[PDB]
DNA sequence: AAAGTGTTAAATTGTGCTATAC
DNA sequence: AGCACAATTTAACACTTT
């Protein structure tokens, strides 16, 4: 009810899938043994094309994480106007004003640091769907789930056999093999031993 | 705790090849429900098999 | 103190501390697995003591 | 061996007319791979049945 | 000691022949897919509509007679599971609810 | 001057074999 | 157990940005 690959053909000596698919053993097993979904198709012209509309859009959710940031920053200056004003309208110690200071100081950093943290993973799933081609892996298992809900159109990926069958029908041999001709024609070095 | 809250985020990528340590790691990363949690699942799910049927 | 060779180790080992030699031996002998506090001075325990 | 490939083969085909979540029909199916690599050469990937 | 064994069955000794065997006629079956399979069976044998073919799936015969449905049902499809216990009047005051949670949590 | 970045060697794992008859 | 062998990594390198 679902396809399995033989295993003389993935376990052996070299590999003869790794080989076939240019995919390493360590991770040809995280692919088939369902540990990383990996990238089966890409439309190219839709994202070439679209890519402009696509980082604009982009640029409205960054922007809204860091207008979230800055009204949060803003309620932390606020909140330390209020404690400096309201601790310091009468007489007091100086240590604990130095400790009242420092504790805003600390959740203003909090602030725009759990904002920092947040800006970098939008910007790592962007940079992720930016540089998108078959054969990869995405090890994650959440950042998959966010490309499928976002951007979701552009590509298809998938887990196991099934995705190893997908990625031997859409395999031109022809163009592999005047690939693998060319490189130990023209290059050399370890690319060439590799190519043979 | 850059360490101690790092080789946190660097466990959750490597392979454990064992199988069964595989499926116990992939379903420790939901968590549990109370009392009342339950009761509110149970009534979307007997509203949604009446709108289903409905359709 | 003698030793010629265990204060090279000490100049070429990197890793100072009890907690960061901790993560270190968790890490190498799960391997991967989140480093905790009992994990820390009770695996070490648990294993030859 | 035979034995194990056609039961967790049926489980797949119940589990996939019932409905399930992701989780129950990718852990059946690799429950499978390792059934049919079990039975064709055993021993090689992992811990021999 | 030796421990024979059989695997259950018999062997016997008639020499074999080529000539003279009951007459036999081909009934041929279709499957789902689109697959013919040639079934022989004696002449004096009621050949049946519905056949368990080699494909693995069941495959009726060529011509139109159109045996049996036999009238079988899902079974249990949830929704009987919920009916069976829950009934509708409690349902749709409770959908209608639900359907109000809609209407009230999507503005505020 | 740092920081990567890809190409090039020693370490690093896995595979296969190990006589003959009662 | 080891003996051989070939495939797959740390690390050691100059080259090119920053």
């Amino acid at each position: 009810a679902a396809p399995v690959t033989h295993i003389w053909y993935f376990k052996g000596v070299p590999s003869r899938l790794g080989y076939l698919l240019d995919l390493a053993p360590k991770d040809l097993e995280k692919i088939i043994y369902f540990a990383a979904y990996v990238i089966t198709s890409v439309d190219e012209e839709m994202r070439h094309n679209e890519l402009s509309t696509l980082e604009a859009e982009m640029a409205v959710e960054r922007k809204a994480v860091e207008d979230q940031r800055d009204g949060e920053l803003e309620a932390r200056a606020q909140k330390l106007e209020a404690d400096l004003a309201e601790l310091e309208a009468e007489g007091a110690k100086a240590d604990a004003r130095r400790k009242v200071r420092d504790g805003g100081e600390r959740e203003m950093r909090q602030i725009r640091d759990r904002a920092q943290r947040e800006l970098d993973r939008l910007e790592d799933i962007w940079s992720t769907f930016t540089k998108l081609a078959p054969k990869q892996l995405i090890v994650d298992e959440n950042l998959y789930r966010e490309l499928v809900d976002r951007y979701g159109e552009y590509f298809t990926g998938a887990m196991g056999a099934e995705s190893i069958q997908k990625l031997i029908e859409n395999f031109d041999i022809d163009a592999e093999a005047e690939s693998l001709r060319d490189v130990i024609r023209n290059g050399k070095g370890q690319k060439k031993l590799r190519a043979l | 705790s850059e360490a101690l809250r790092q080789a946190r985020k660097d466990a959750e990528l490597t392979a454990s090849a064992d199988s069964v340590r595989a499926y116990l790691k992939q379903i420790g990363k939901v968590a549990l429900l109370n009392a009342e949690e339950e009761v509110e699942l149970a009534k979307r799910i007997e509203a949604g098999l009446y709108a289903t049927q409905l359709m | 103190g003698f030793s010629e060779i265990m204060r090279s180790t000490l100049e070429k080992d990197n890793t100072v501390g009890t907690d960061e030699a901790l993560l270190d031996i968790y890490r190498k002998l799960r391997p991967g697995e989140p480093p905790t506090k009992e994990s820390a001075q009770t695996l070490l325990e648990n294993l030859f003591f | 061996l035979y034995r194990r490939v056609i039961n967790r083969n049926n489980r797949l085909k119940r589990l996939i007319d019932l409905g399930a979540p992701e989780i129950i029909v990718n852990n059946e199916k690799r429950m499978l791979q390792e059934s049919v690599d079990a039975l064709f050469d055993n021993g090689r990937r992992g811990r021999p049945v | 000691r030796v421990l024979r064994g059989s695997r259950l069955g018999a062997v016997s000794y008639e020499t074999d022949r080529n000539h003279d065997l009951a007459p036999r006629q081909i009934a041929r079956y279709r499957t789902d897919n689109g697959e013919e399979f040639e079934v022989p069976f004696a002449d004096d044998a009621e050949i049946p509509g519905t056949w368990l073919c080699r494909n693995g799936m069941e495959g009726t015969l060529i011509e139109g007679d159109l045996p049996e449905p036999k009238k079988v049902k899902p079974p249990r499809t949830h929704w009987d599971m919920l009916l069976e216990r829950r009934s509708i009047e409690e349902l749709e005051e409770l959908l209608k609810e639900r359907l109000e949670l809609i209407r009230s949590r999507r503005r505020g």
